[PDB]
């Protein structure tokens, strides 16, 4: 896993149907870095830092074993400082 | 503390003791207590989210057989400002 | 598998129901390396140099098949000396 | 912090491999250790209530097989000073 | 305050939690906890009966899941001087 | 040598065994033997990481059918301070 | 001598009889008694390793019928002194 | 008077009943009580063979159908002195 | 697969129980390279140049398809020069 | 070092594939082989302790399927010196 | 010390194992080893009856379930001089 | 070439035949031949992989239904230095 925040959301209307109805962030390590795009599967807000897990782990996270998913967010740190 | 947590139950004696068992069980600060409508009554604490994980794990299990139960209860960590705008800054 | 010795732990309160009760660590290769986070299978302390798994594998290694985890951390390294 | 968590066992080869657990997985600080009687050992730890949390899981799970097992695990946010006077303040 | 309660455990995560809960619940002073051996720890408070019947009761129904259980729990409304030559005036 | 190894028992006479197997077996160093009660007795060594597998595969296998039998037989790699401040330093 | 030689008794009565027979079965001699906890008792003794031998026979079967029995009986030939630092030198 | 008598009970008042029979029943001197633990309770007497028979007889007659019973009942003609040296003089 | 050569052993005597009996070996692509950790599935001493895959793949070539691994190495080069 | 582990097998193909392997997995010395009687082949090995496990396990497993199989393996931490002068010093 | 204790295994890990075994159990001299041929490794030791008895015990328990098992031990309380003369002296 | 091929057969014609198909199929050279005992033979060559692994693919196929058989046969790329100090610098 690894430790990102995210900066704002990002919306695409037509999108392939097993997706379902699950949110999208865009994340960077730092202002800078280059920015990816993970699956909202708590809720956060801009600024947070946010823990996300990039597998075959992260598919099963967001929804069932069949989301065609390679990064998701799983919770928020508690405090970082960072 | 800028962390939510919410109790709602079906009448007021169950709210009134969820309230007791969550202000005595955690360190979070009551908010606001109002009825939604036929029978239904909510109870909302701020704090940390330390705090509200437990003040809502003791409120959620001080209701259960007290009454006609509870409907739901419910945890957030962080919550947006234009949502923020439709809470109840004190009861 | 890589050698990556740990800095400190991490508290996220809010995570995934499916994540269970395991710990979590923060790694480094070395000082100044970004940091990463590893989910303790054995429990070690900071300064120690471990070994981490990251592949489909780790999930195996953390607890069933079906943990949502990418980096694992297996053994301590008897004598490292780097 | 000013939070307690308590795992009792039956044994204290669990006893001690859960209080190392819970002094590996967070923040927190050990203040007791004792022998109740019949068989059973008690570890308490102080601290932040997040951190507290985290440490008695991971401490109830790392000696649940270890042994004759685990009794119980318990976590408490808010202490009442008549029963800190019957707490120990060092290990 | 000179009414009496007990209660009665195995363990002492569940005497802890629920001296906890006396306190909390009712206006009553602890004055002891012991070890009677064999796994029995036992826990007493002193207050008015108004208040030692809350408090036994929220204690008693706060200690039931947790550990191995309760064994006792009782309220005497007055005792006798030579009974209270045996009772622990501070813990 | 910082590495922990625990074996516990039901009697004192698997104890003496188990610990003589030990520090005969390997390269490890005595620190502790205690009741915890109700009939548990427990040993401790310390030694490197190497030499404590081999003290107690061979304590644990030294002790199955003498007596009671065992009850179990933990290693610990590494020891947090917090921890090591509620160990015996010596017999 | 510096053999030892050890019974394990659930009870005293059975303890104090295998003492007994073994002080008087050969030339041992009696360093000490312990109460384990949980009802056990056990007994020890020293000297040359015929004589232990015989010795530990001898009160194994003395104290097989009195009481509730015994649990264990146990022979060593040599010592180390790891394991000599935790027994002791006199009754 | 350097016959040695012995009886085990469970519990303490089955034990000061029998030691009472003893000492009523034959001539033989109280020396000793103790607590083994775990609930074993034991009382021995001094005196001449033919005493000693005597109160044993009707010690572990007047103790059965009190309390839980008794455990064991046991005389010895002759002790030895490295046994004797681990006897309570007095209680 | 990649090109690597062998430096050591590495002994770690805390394991997780499911990595069997197989041993370890560190390994880098060239020297001043950053070291990496093999399960060796074939036996090779140092100095050799051997290929390594890591993969989901790897777990299958070391043992069965639940070793925790993320790299194995499966062949000695005949002759390499590199 | 001044640990031992010795691989024993029927045949010679799985011992020689035996020894390539211990010496191939750890940091260990080769200091004999020899030919029992009637097939079996002896390998033994002198190392520290945490490396002579792993070397062990290494070459019991590269010679389980080889030829005929393997007899038996194993590990001494500690040896003594009247067996230590019955073991080979060089191959 | 002029009694004499033979176990006879096949294989050579049992005989080195058992022969590690009884030096440490007991206070013993190994005086020879050797190959009867076929697959039979013997081993002798030289002692007092007493630990002669002790080091042959703990090593015929000591050597069972190692490889392919032991064939005999025995031992002989004092020997004939023509027999002495086809023992060895030492190894 | 420092790459070693083994074949191991039950009788000395398939060992001698084994040989005789090894050295005429492949570029390889035989340094050794032995007899491990109980009826075992072992025949050793060196060369290049590419032609070891052709000669012991020969060879094992041109002696299994010559006497009884063989037993194994194996090939290894690369051999350790310690190993080497015990295979046959020529037979």
């Amino acid at each position: 896993m690894k430790i990102m925040q995210v900066e704002k959301t990002l919306v695409s209307t037509n999108r392939i149907a097993d997706m379902g109805h699950k949110p999208l962030l865009v994340v960077w390590e730092k202002p800078g870095a280059p920015r990816q795009v993970a699956v909202d599967a708590i809720g956060c807000i801009p600024g947070d830092w946010v823990l996300c897990v990039g597998s075959s782990a992260a598919r099963e996270a967001a929804g069932s074993k069949s989301y065609p998913s390679d990064l998701t967010i799983i919770g928020i740190i508690d405090q970082w400082n960072g | 503390g800028i962390a939510l947590g919410m109790i709602e139950t079906r009448g007021l004696v169950p709210a009134i003791e969820a309230a007791d068992a969550m202000t005595k069980a955690a360190e979070v600060r009551l908010v606001g207590r109002q009825f939604v409508g036929g029978g239904y009554v909510t109870v909302l604490v701020r704090g940390e989210t330390g705090a509200v994980n437990a003040a809502v794990r003791a409120g959620a299990d001080a209701c259960e057989r007290v009454g006609d139960g509870l409907v739901a209860a419910h945890i957030i960590a962080r919550v947006h400002s234009e949502v923020e705008n439709i809470l109840p800054k004190a009861p």
